[PDB]
């Protein structure tokens, strides 16, 4: 993903 | 027939000694063919299989930024979640992910995931229709609420409906004469006394790909649960997988017992006896 | 915070037979977290020269690896494999069977  | 393409990844925290050891690597089916390991002098994302070699400089070029952009959110979240759970700035933790996309036997995405993991437990998942994440716990609710912010479930079903396939495809043809080919398992079955009236019979199956196999014992046709071991499916280091079950039984009714294979490669249900 | 010990397995890549080369095997499975010590030994010493697989997982996100080197079998070496890892205490030593 693009940050958790 | 039926295929995938996975990408595993397992990012490991070293706080006080450095960065975090990032490990990728990604399958066709049940054959590796790429990693990425961070913890080289230059990290690259490198071939593991011999049909993917000749991807050109471009190719690896695009998969070494893709992993090492994936480390770097990594990185970050390893960071968030240690916040997220309150835990010290001392202790190693790890953060696992796997992505990627079914093809199914009418050409069309069968089906697509995208799944997390911190410390070995379940973090977030995305929904087997693609169209939302479900969410472990408070700290994965947060995650759910940015990724829903940011319309990520939407963007990643785009990769598994478009690229994740096209490259599937791909894939499957240049490694074809591996990649499509049902291999067979080799199987025997040994015999062992135990003492002077009982025997082990140890039904092997050797050499089979996929891993997807059955193998279990029968005694007059009766399924057999008690007095035997089996062992999960293993790799053997060729490509291939093993495995064996085993099963004590009288001296002289050897003949009543019989082990049952069934895989792909195998056009019936093999049964098998004990040949002395 | 969940831990998990590993599973250790010895064996040969193909069926042994006396004086052909063949491969032996370490596969340690169904381990929580990764950092894990594996060493395979002939007659109680460590072999040099052992590769490993690439860190994987599966379904309940338990660590793999295959450990192997070559090896030709003969009547007289026994063979084993030793793991160390945070949920052993102290390490665990398989030996090889040759018909497991
Ligand atoms: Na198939
Ligand atoms: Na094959
Ligand atoms: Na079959
Ligand atoms: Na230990």
């Amino acid at each position: 993903g693009g940050a958790i | 027939g039926s295929h995938s393409l996975r990408y595993f990844g397992t990012a490991v925290s070293r706080p006080g000694r450095g960065e975090p050891r990032f490990i990728y690597v990604g399958y066709v089916d049940d054959t590796q063919f790429v990693r990425f390991d961070s913890d080289a002098a230059s990290p690259r994302t490198e071939p593991r299989a011999p049909w993917v070699e000749q991807e050109g400089p471009e190719y690896w070029e695009e998969e070494t930024r893709r992993a090492k952009a994936r480390a770097q959110t990594d990185r970050a979240d390893l960071r968030t979640l240690r916040g997220y759970y309150n835990q010290s700035e001392a202790g190693s933790h790890t953060l696992q992910w796997m992505a990627g996309c079914d093809l199914g036997p009418n050409g069309r995405l069968l089906r697509g995931y995208h799944q997390s993991a911190y410390d070995g437990k379940d973090y977030i998942a995305l929904n087997e229709d693609l169209r939302s994440w479900i969410a472990a716990d408070m700290a994965a609710q947060n995650t759910q609420r940015k990724w829903e912010a940011t319309r990520y479930a939407e963007r990643f079903r785009a990769y598994l409906e478009g690229p994740c396939l096209e490259w599937l495809r791909r894939y499957l043809e240049n490694g074809k004469e591996t990649l499509q080919h049902a291999d067979p398992p080799k199987t025997h079955v040994t015999h062992h006394p135990v003492s002077d009236h009982e025997a082990t019979l140890r039904c092997w199956a050797l050499g089979f790909y996929p891993a997807e196999i059955t193998l279990t014992w029968q005694r007059d046709g009766e399924e057999q649960t008690q007095d035997i071991e089996f062992v999960e499916t293993r790799p053997a280091g060729d490509g291939t997988f093993q495995k064996w079950g085993a099963v004590v039984v009288p001296s002289g009714e050897e003949q009543r017992y019989t082990c049952h294979v069934q895989h792909e490669g195998l056009p019936e249900p093999l049964t098998l006896r004990w040949e002395p | 915070a969940i831990q998990r010990t590993p599973k250790i397995q010895v064996y040969s890549r193909h069926p042994p037979e006396n004086g052909k080369p063949n491969f032996l095997n370490c596969y340690v499975s169904g381990f929580h977290p990764s950092d894990i010590e594996v060493d395979l030994l002939k007659n109680g010493e460590k072999m040099g020269k052992v590769e490993h697989s690439d860190l994987s997982f599966s379904k309940d996100w338990s660590f793999y690896l295959l450990y192997y080197t070559e090896f030709t079998p003969n009547e007289k070496d026994e063979y084993a494999c030793r793991v160390n890892h945070v949920t052993l205490s102290g390490p665990r030593t398989v030996k090889w069977d040759r018909d497991m």
